[PDB]
């Protein structure tokens, strides 16, 4: 995350670490929506370009976890994928459209004051919620500009107008997708960096006081504006693999 | 799942993280 904060201890009890078994390390970020459930982005595992094609056993995932690296007994939980469900129309040929996938763990996860759901979308809140101007939040291990943030880091930034979008890149922004960040001319600055990927952007909804799961991160706008898979429009697409497992 | 959404050490004891209000703020404009 660039321009964001060191978060505080369980503000984000869904946030889902997907560490590599070797080398050692982060590969991207995720959310937890079930006892037995991850969203996460597609690219984080599979994206030919860069010749990455991750199977369940060449990582895990750790969640309830708040340090980078540090081990955090006690608080975070370690996982064993059992199945990676890819979207059968993910592209990444041309923009990374509908850059999503579910991975579901060997055994549900219990949930504590540091490991908690985030609840997905619907019309309503989708509809009321995505609008220009809303801010949303975004968290995450990745990188910073050493560039290496020591605890998750946190940033909110606003939705930005799909026609806005569109001139900001020569990608066609499909409506599976919407960017978010602010404008050069805001001065602030803030937005998800590489390592934030398969991070989950979220917003706390006004008429009842919980937190949602509106896009996930696609394609950080730098470290232009980021690019996030819109959860809703494939909400669908979730429960059909959900209800076939 | 029936209880997502809220968290165990902020909404569950009637307390706001660091920057939420600027969440809330944007609805509003500023």
């Amino acid at each position: 995350i660039v321009e964001g904060s060191d978060a505080e201890i369980g503000m984000s009890p869904w946030q889902v670490m997907l560490f590599r078994k070797s080398p050692q390390e982060l590969l991207c970020g995720a959310s937890l929506i079930s006892d037995r459930w991850v969203l996460t982005a597609a690219h984080c595992l599979l994206y030919p370009p860069w010749d990455k094609n991750f199977t369940e056993n060449d990582l895990l995932v750790r969640i309830g976890k708040h340090s980078r690296t540090r081990y955090e007994r006690n608080i975070e939980k370690i996982s064993m994928l059992e199945k990676i469900y890819i979207h059968p129309r993910y592209n990444w040929r041309e923009n990374l459209d509908r850059d999503i996938a579910l991975m579901k763990l060997k055994k549900p996860v219990a949930f504590s004051d540091y490991i908690h759901p985030v609840c997905l979308p619907d019309r309503e809140t989708a509809a009321s919620l995505l609008q220009a101007g809303y801010k949303g939040r975004v968290t995450g291990w990745g990188n910073l500009k050493k560039g290496q943030p020591s605890v998750l880091q946190v940033v909110n930034l606003p939705i930005v107008e799909r026609p806005v979008c569109k001139d900001s890149t020569r990608i066609r922004i499909t409506d599976n997708m919407f960017c978010a960040g602010y404008k050069p001319d805001e001065g602030k600055r803030g937005d998800a960096c590489e390592g934030d990927s398969g991070g989950p952007f979220v917003m706390k909804s006004p008429f009842n006081n919980r937190w949602y799961q509106m896009g996930i991160v696609s394609a950080g706008a730098g470290c232009k504006y980021g690019f996030y898979t819109h959860v809703f429009r494939l909400k669908k697409w979730i429960q059909k693999v959900i209800d076939q497992f | 799942e029936a209880d997502c959404g809220l968290r165990p050490l902020f909404e569950k004891k009637s307390l706001e993280d660091k920057t939420e209000r600027e969440l809330l703020e944007s609805y509003i404009d500023g």
